[PDB]
């Protein structure tokens, strides 16, 4: 079952804390060649691009085919659903080229 | 008429088929912006077999087919060459030599009710596996034993279709996913489906 496993599925956090979301491309012979993150606000349907900027930090281990988004100094506007997209663009040990995506993380931030 | 392929009619259709009764739409004589689909961000799965997604705008094809249906999220992995399971074996099967893209998105907001959506079916039983791109919409009672069945349900005599219950609060693995499979055919004939950037 070739998939991206995104954990945690849901979290609640206080304003000012940080959070880490971990993604790993499981049950694949495919290389992890690039990654992309998307957010929808709470109560919105638009999937929009994350910036990789000041509060948002990315890690990738290509060998283990895992990556993470850490969001520091959480606010209430951060509340919503985060999606990770894993790209395989080399075509060696993979039958395919393109992307598969995590199930999402539903984040609630209180104060 | 060197005009845009009606991909809107496939991807944004109000109704999608049950996987056992999967739709096929033939696409021809049109220009196709595959990049806008690939770069969209509505999709959770976009896997292209035997062709790079970033070169699709540069290629022409004799025929394109768009197959479309609904399955559960943890069945999307079965819509690939070489896979096995209820879907790949008895509902929709890709050839081992598949050229095309498998595209899917979470459709929980369209294909779950409150109290659950029961409109979607899948074939649970069959005498043998589908051949690539075969479609079986029969409701013949499946004979699982030596004992003849005579169109009558009994202890080794099963109705072959079962209902997906799409509960909206379930895990994504149990949510509905809409799926579109694009097949690209390149034969010895005039190539009628091209990207904006092709000859
Ligand atoms: C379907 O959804 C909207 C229509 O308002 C649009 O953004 C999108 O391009 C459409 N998908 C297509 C044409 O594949």
């Amino acid at each position: 079952a070739e998939r991206v496993e995104q954990t945690p599925t849901t979290t609640t956090k206080e304003t000012g804390e940080s959070l880490t979301i971990n993604c790993v491309l499981r049950d694949s012979s495919c290389a992890l060649d690039s990654t992309y993150w998307y957010f929808t606000k709470k109560g919105a349907t638009k999937k929009e691009s994350l910036s990789n900027g000041g509060r948002y930090a990315e890690t990738v281990n290509k060998a283990s085919k895992s990556f993470s988004l850490r969001i520091s100094d959480l606010r209430v506007e951060d509340s919503g659903t985060y999606h990770c997209r894993a790209y395989s663009l080399s075509a060696g040990m993979c039958a395919w080229m393109g992307y598969i995506e995590g199930g999402g993380t539903i984040v609630t931030v209180n104060s | 008429i060197t005009n845009l392929c009606p991909f809107g009619e496939v991807f944004n259709a109000t109704r999608f088929a049950s996987v056992y009764a999967w739709n096929r739409k033939r696409i021809s004589n049109c220009v196709a912006d595959y990049s806008v689909l690939y770069n969209s961000a509505s999709f959770s799965t976009f896997k292209c077999y035997g062709v790079s997604p970033t070169k699709l705008n540069d290629l022409c094809f004799t025929n394109v087919y768009a197959d479309s249906f609904v399955i559960r999220g943890d069945e999307v992995r079965q819509i690939a060459p070489g896979q096995t399971g209820k879907i790949a074996d008895y509902n929709y099967k890709l050839p081992d030599d598949f050229t095309g893209c498998v595209i899917a998105w979470n459709s929980n907001n369209l294909d779950s009710k409150v109290g659950g959506n029961y409109n979607y079916l899948y074939r649970l039983f069959r005498k043998s596996n589908l051949k690539p791109f075969e479609r079986d919409i029969s409701t013949e009672i499946y004979q699982a034993g030596s004992t003849p069945c005579n169109g009558v349900e009994g202890f080794n005599c099963y109705f072959p279709l079962q209902s997906y219950g799409f509960q909206p609060t379930n895990g994504v693995g149990y949510q509905p996913y809409r799926v579109v499979v694009l097949s690209f055919e390149l034969l010895h004939a005039p190539a009628t489906v091209c990207g904006p950037a092709a000859a």
